RNA sequence: UCGGAGUACAAAAAACCCUCCGAGUGAUUUUAAUCUAGACAAACCAGUCAAAAUAACCAUAACAUCACUUAUUGAUCCAAAAU
C-alpha cells in the first residue's frame, strides 16, 4: 500500500482487492470461493454447490481489506436495479 | 491404458454439456442424463473430446 | 427471434425423444445379445 | 531412506455431543472411521458414517440388540453362525425429542 | 480401570470352549426372533425403552370391572377337542385346503370374537386411545357386555360405531340405536361424552347424551338426564373422540344434581368429569360396555354453533414453532450470503432517514 | 354476500358455495391480507383476491380439479368408512 | 421525508416541486460527480402521506 | 357477550390418535444401520409358528393395537389346518375387518425378501388389500 | 504432497534423516438434479456431512458401486474454448 502518494500526497487503493471483493456498507466483505471454476468434472455436485457460493470474510480479513482500500469504496451506494441493495444494512443485531 | 475426458451434448436441442471420463479403447459414449433446462431424462451423445 | 428459435429447437427435439431413446435401447439390447450369442456359440464350439 | 510418508494429520473422529446434551436438528452427534456408534431413533446416518440429529431434543446413548438388514450378506452370515442363545449387541445414539410437534391456535372466531 | 458388571452380562452363559458342539441358528429368522425376545426383557443398562416412554412402565391396575364369566376349563377343552376332531375328519375340508379354495364365514367369527376374547381386544384398543386415561385416570375395565351402536344415515342406511372408528357429524345429527343383551331385573345407565373439544377447560369434557334407569335392553324407556346433542368438533382441531359408556346399576338411582334442562343448549351447563360422576354413584354403578368413535369437523357442524348454541364458530390452525437460528454474529465467517436473510425482520426495504 | 348487487345471481350463489368457510354467521364474506407493511399493498391483495373469486365463479367452465396428494387419505378413509356404512336395516 | 419537509415549511406544495426545490430545503443532497442521476421516490411513508 | 362464547386461544387436544390421523405427527426416522425400518405409526407383523399363524398390528410403542391369531377359538373352530395358506388368507381377512372396525386404514409391512416370494404371504397381502387396508403409510407433513 | 497402522493403551490434538504398509487410479452402470435449516473441521485458504422444499423418474420413486476406500491430488493470474 502507498500511504502517501507521490503527486497528491493522499493514500492509494490496492486495485487487486477491488476486483475480487465487495464491500457492503455494514462493513462485511463478500467474496467468491476459491477454485470454483477449476476442474469441475472431477468434483461432487455438493462440493460444486459449496463452491458456487458467495461468502463472508472474518473480522481480520475485513480489517485488512479496509486498510488496503480508500474511503471512496466505503461510501453509501444507491444503484438502480442493484441485487445487493437488500443486504447493505444490518438488522436485529444484539451485541 | 489411458482414459479420456469427453464433452457430451444433449440431444434435447438445449445446449448443455457435461464431461465424462471414458475408456480410450472403447466406443463413442452415449448415456441417459438429466437436462436442467428441459428438466428431463434425455439422451446425451458425446460431441467432443476435451482432455486426453 | 432468438427465443422463438430456441423454443422451436427444443419442441422439435422433444418430439423426437422417445423414438431416439427407444431406438438406442433396442440398439444396446441387440448389442448385448450379439455379444452373448458370440460367447455361447464359442462356448459350444470349444466344448465340442 | 526406507520408511516414507507416515505423516498425515488426525481426522478428529470423535463424539461431538455427549449424553444429556441439548441438540438442534442437523447437529452432528458423532463422526467415525468405522461403525462404532450406530444411529438410533431420530438420528440420521450420513454417507461418511457420521451421525446427526434429525430432531431438536436430548442425546442419549444406549446398548441395544443388533438385527442387520437381510440384504447385507456379511452381517447375516455373522449372525447365522452364532450359538443358539447368543445375541449381538451394539451401541446406539438417539435424540429424545423436546418440543411438541405443533400446537393448535385460535385463528378467527366466525 | 475396570468396573464390575451389575448382574448378568448377556452372552456370559454359553460356553466358548468347544464351539463346534454348540447348536447354531442357521436361520436369519430364528435369530430375529431370539433378538426380539431379548429386546423385551428388563435389563440393567440404559436402554431404548427406558428413555422413550413405556408410559409408566409397570403399573398396578385399579380394576373397576364386571366379574369375569365363570366357565369350566376341562369341559370347554373337551368340547373344542371334539369339534376339531369332527372338522378334521371330513374329506371335503381337506380338499378345500389342498386346492387353496376355502372361506371363513366372517359373521360367525365376529360373533365368536364378540363372545370370547373381544372384550380384551376392545380393552387394549381403549387403552391405546387413552379412554381410561381421560375418564377414570388409573382404571381399566374389561367391556364384558357388547355394546352395539348405530346411526341412521337414511332409510336403508346404517352406520355402525365400533371402537375407534371414524364417523361424520352429518350421520350423528340424531340419537343412535343402542342394543345389548340383558334380561330385566336390570337397570343401566348410558353415557355419551366428548373426551376433548371442551373450549375453556383442558381437563374436562362435554356430555352429549346421558340416559338413566334403563330397564333391560329398552333404550327409550329410560328417563333422559341429558338430551342428545350432536357432535361438534371445531374446524381447526382434528379428530375428537366420543365415548359410549354403559353402567350396570343395582338400585334405582335418582339425581337431581346431574339432571339438565330439556333444551340445554348451554355449554357451561354441559361440562363434565366422568371420574367425578362415577365417584358419586360408584357403589351402585359398575361400568360394563364400551364403544367409541373418532370424529372430525365437517360442513353440518357450522349449523350447530350458529343455530343451537347461539355462538360464533371458533376455527383453529396447526401452528409449528418458528425455526431455530443461532445468535447472529457481527462477522459471519465463511457463511453464504443468504445468511443475512435469516435474521431479516420482514422483506421490504426501509430507508431510515431517507 | 346476498345484499351485494354488483355480482350476478348465479355467481352470488356459486360464491357462497366454494367460499362458505370464510363466510360469517351474519352473512358477511371476509377477505384478509397480511404481507406488506404498506396497507395499500394489502388492500390491493384483497381486491385482487376478490377479483379472482368473482372471476372463477363467473366462469361456468371451472372444473374444480382436485389433486390426489393430500386427498388420497380422504378418498380411502371415505371408502373405508363406506364399507361399514353399508350395513342395511332401517332404523328410527 | 417529503411529508416531513412540507409539514415544516421547507418545500411548499403550492408551487411545483422539482429537484432544485428539494435541494434548497436541504431535504436531499445530490453529487453528480458520484454519478447521481437524480432523486428517486420511494414508498416508505405511503399510508401516512 | 355470551357465556358460551369464551374459547381460550390455545386448544388442547388430548387425543393420542389425533396427530397420526392428521399425518402431522412424528414418525421415527433413524436406525438404518439395522432392520426393519422403525419409521411408521403402525406396522403389520406376521409371525409364523410351525403350528399357528399370528398377525399383529403394532404401534412403535411395541404395543399391539389390533390382532388376529389362529390360536384364537373364533378362527380356530371354523377352519382346518391352522398352518395352511388357507389360514394365512383367513387371518388376513379377519384382520382387515378388525382394522376397519378399529379406525386404522394404513400400516407398513416389511417382510423378508424370501417371505415376499412365498404364497401364504402374497395372499395375506391380497386379503389385506381387498379388505380395504392400505399398506405403505401416507407421508409425513413438513417431515 | 496425500492416506492407513504403531509411536499417541480410554474425547480430540501431538514430533523425529522414528517403525511399517500404501496413493498420483482402475473397473463398472445404478450417469449419480436444483435449492436450502443446522452443524463438523478449521490460523487463513481449502475440506466435510445434512433435514424440510422443489423437479426427475415406480406415477406419495435422490447415499453411484467395487478394489483394506481411506488417498488417487494443485490456488491465483494467464491462456485456449464459446455457453
Ligand atoms: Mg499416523
Ligand atoms: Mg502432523
Ligand atoms: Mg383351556
Ligand atoms: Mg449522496
Ligand atoms: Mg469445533
Ligand atoms: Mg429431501
Amino acid at each position: 500500500v502507498t500511504y502517501f502518494s507521490s503527486r497528491k500526497g493522499k493514500r492509494k487503493t490496492v486495485k487487486a482487492v477491488i476486483y475480487r471483493f465487495l464491500r457492503l456498507h455494514s462493513g462485511l466483505w463478500l467474496r467468491r470461493k476459491a477454485g470454483y471454476k477449476k476442474k469441475l468434472w472431477k468434483k461432487t455436485a455438493a462440493r460444486k454447490r459449496r463452491l458456487r457460493e458467495f461468502v463472508f470474510c472474518n473480522k481480520t480479513q475485513s480489517k485488512l481489506l479496509d486498510k488496503m482500500t480508500t474511503s471512496f469504496w466505503k461510501r453509501r451506494n444507491w444503484y438502480a436495479d442493484d441485487p445487493y441493495q437488500k443486504y447493505q444494512d444490518r438488522t436485529n443485531l444484539k451485541v | 491404458s489411458k482414459t479420456i475426458l469427453v464433452k457430451m451434448m444433449s440431444q434435447a436441442g438445449t445446449g448443455f454439456s457435461f464431461n465424462t471420463k471414458r475408456s480410450r479403447l472403447r466406443e463413442k459414449l452415449t448415456l441417459l442424463h438429466y437436462d436442467p433446462v428441459v428438466k428431463k431424462k434425455v439422451l446425451f451423445v458425446e460431441q467432443k473430446k476435451i482432455r486426453s | 427471434q432468438k427465443r422463438q428459435a430456441r423454443e422451436q429447437l427444443i419442441e422439435e427435439c422433444m418430439a423426437k425423444m422417445p423414438q431416439m431413446i427407444e431406438n438406442w435401447r433396442q440398439q444396446q439390447q441387440e448389442r448385448r445379445e450379439k455379444e452373448q450369442a458370440d460367447k455361447d456359440r464359442r462356448a459350444r464350439l470349444q466344448a465340442e | 531412506s526406507k520408511n516414507l510418508g507416515g505423516k498425515s494429520p488426525g481426522k478428529r473422529f470423535g463424539i461431538k455431543k455427549m449424553e444429556g446434551h441439548y441438540v438442534h436438528a442437523g447437529n452432528i452427534l458423532a463422526t467415525q472411521r468405522h461403525f462404532r456408534w450406530h444411529p438410533g431413533a431420530h438420528v440420521g446416518l450420513g454417507k461418511n458414517k457420521c451421525l446427526y440429529a434429525l430432531e431438536e431434543g436430548v442425546v442419549r446413548y444406549t446398548k441395544e440388540v443388533y438385527v442387520p438388514n437381510p440384504s447385507n450378506s456379511e452381517a447375516v452370515d455373522l449372525v447365522t453362525r452364532l450359538p443358539q442363545g447368543a445375541v449381538l449387541y451394539k451401541t446406539f445414539v438417539h435424540v429424545v425429542p423436546a418440543k411438541p410437534e405443533g400446537t393448535f391456535k385460535l385463528v378467527a372466531m366466525l | 480401570r475396570r468396573a464390575a458388571p451389575l448382574g448378568p452380562m448377556p452372552n456370559e452363559d454359553i460356553d466358548v470352549s468347544d464351539l463346534e458342539r454348540l447348536k447354531k441358528y442357521r436361520s436369519f429368522d430364528r435369530y430375529r426372533r431370539r433378538a426380539e425376545q431379548e429386546a423385551r426383557k428388563p435389563h440393567w443398562w440404559r436402554t431404548y425403552r427406558e428413555h422413550f416412554g413405556e408410559e409408566s412402565g409397570p403399573k398396578d391396575r385399579v380394576d373397576i370391572g364386571l366379574p369375569p364369566p365363570k366357565v369350566s376349563r376341562t369341559q370347554q377343552l373337551l368340547e373344542r377337542k371334539q369339534a376339531l376332531r369332527e372338522l378334521r375328519a371330513n374329506v371335503e375340508e381337506e380338499r378345500a385346503a389342498r386346492l387353496q379354495t376355502a372361506r371363513i364365514p366372517l359373521e360367525a367369527v365376529r360373533a365368536e370374537w364378540e363372545r370370547t376374547c373381544g372384550p380384551y381386544h376392545k380393552q387394549r384398543l381403549a387403552e391405546y386411545c387413552g379412554l381410561y386415561r381421560d375418564l377414570f385416570h388409573g382404571a381399566t375395565f374389561v367391556p364384558r357386555v357388547p355394546l352395539h351402536v348405530a346411526y341412521a344415515v337414511g332409510e336403508d342406511d346404517l352406520m355402525p360405531v365400533y371402537h375407534g372408528n371414524e364417523v361424520t357429524p352429518t350421520e350423528a345429527a340424531q340419537a343412535p340405536e343402542v342394543t345389548y343383551e340383558a334380561d330385566e331385573g336390570s337397570l343401566w345407565t348410558l353415557l355419551l361424552t366428548n373426551l376433548d373439544g371442551h373450549l375453556l377447560e383442558p381437563d374436562a369434557e362435554y356430555v352429549h347424551w346421558l340416559v338413566t334407569n334403563i330397564p333391560g335392553n329398552r333404550v327409550t324407556e329410560g328417563q333422559e338426564t341429558c338430551p342428545y346433542l350432536p357432535p361438534f368438533p371445531a374446524r381447526g382441531s382434528g379428530f375428537h373422540r366420543f365415548a359410549f359408556l354403559l353402567f350396570k346399576q343395582d338400585k334405582r338411582i335418582d339425581f337431581s344434581g346431574d339432571t339438565r334442562p330439556s333444551p340445554c343448549y348451554q355449554l357451561a351447563q354441559r361440562t363434565f368429569h366422568t371420574f367425578d360422576f362415577y365417584k358419586k354413584h360408584q357403589d351402585a354403578m359398575t361400568p360394563a360396555g364400551l364403544a367409541f368413535f373418532q370424529c372430525r369437523w365437517d360442513d353440518s357442524v357450522t349449523r350447530v354453533f350458529h343455530q343451537l348454541l347461539d355462538m360464533r364458530e371458533p376455527v383453529f390452525e396447526f401452528v409449528r414453532p418458528p425455526p431455530y437460528h443461532p445468535k447472529q454474529k457481527r462477522f459471519p465467517h465463511r457463511q453464504p450470503l443468504r445468511y443475512l436473510d435469516r435474521y431479516r425482520d420482514s422483506h421490504e426495504p426501509t430507508y431510515g432517514i431517507y | 354476500l346476498a345484499s351485494a348487487d354488483w355480482i350476478a345471481e348465479p355467481v352470488r350463489l356459486k360464491l357462497a358455495v366454494k367460499h362458505k368457510n370464510r363466510i360469517n354467521r351474519s352473512g358477511e364474506l371476509i377477505l384478509t391480507s397480511e404481507c406488506s407493511r404498506y396497507q395499500f399493498r394489502n388492500l390491493a391483495d384483497c381486491l385482487q383476491k376478490l377479483r379472482d373469486m368473482i372471476a372463477e365463479a363467473s366462469q361456468p367452465a371451472k372444473e374444480p380439479s382436485r389433486e390426489d396428494a393430500e386427498l388420497r387419505r380422504s378418498r380411502i378413509e371415505n371408502m373405508n368408512r363406506e364399507r361399514l356404512r353399508k350395513k342395511r336395516i332401517s332404523s328410527a | 421525508r417529503l411529508q416531513y419537509l412540507i409539514d415544516l415549511g421547507r418545500v411548499d406544495p403550492t408551487q411545483p416541486i422539482d429537484l432544485t426545490q428539494l435541494v434548497n430545503g436541504r431535504g436531499v443532497t445530490i453529487q453528480p460527480s458520484k454519478r447521481d442521476y437524480g432523486v428517486q421516490l420511494v414508498e416508505e411513508g405511503a399510508d401516512t402521506f | 357477550p355470551v357465556e358460551n362464547e369464551a374459547v381460550a386461544p390455545e386448544f388442547t387436544n388430548r387425543n393420542p390418535r389425533n396427530l397420526e390421523l392428521l399425518a402431522v405427527a412424528r414418525k421415527e426416522r433413524g436406525w438404518g444401520t439395522v432392520w426393519p425400518s422403525r419409521e411408521f405409526w403402525h406396522r403389520l407383523r406376521v409371525i409364523r409358528t410351525q403350528h399357528h399363524i399370528e398377525a399383529l398390528v403394532e404401534h412403535r410403542n411395541g404395543q399391539v393395537v389390533v390382532s388376529a391369531s389362529t390360536r384364537e377359538w373364533a378362527i380356530k373352530k371354523h377352519l382346518y389346518s391352522t398352518r395352511n395358506v388357507v389360514a394365512c388368507e383367513s387371518v388376513g381377512r379377519v384382520l382387515a375387518e378388525r382394522c376397519l372396525e378399529a379406525g386404522i386404514n394404513f400400516m407398513v409391512y416389511h417382510p423378508t425378501p424370501w417371505e415376499a416370494a412365498s404364497d401364504s404371504i402374497k395372499r395375506l397381502q391380497h386379503a389385506m388389500t381387498e379388505g380395504g387396508v392400505v399398506l405403505r403409510e401416507p407421508r409425513r407433513i413438513y417431515e
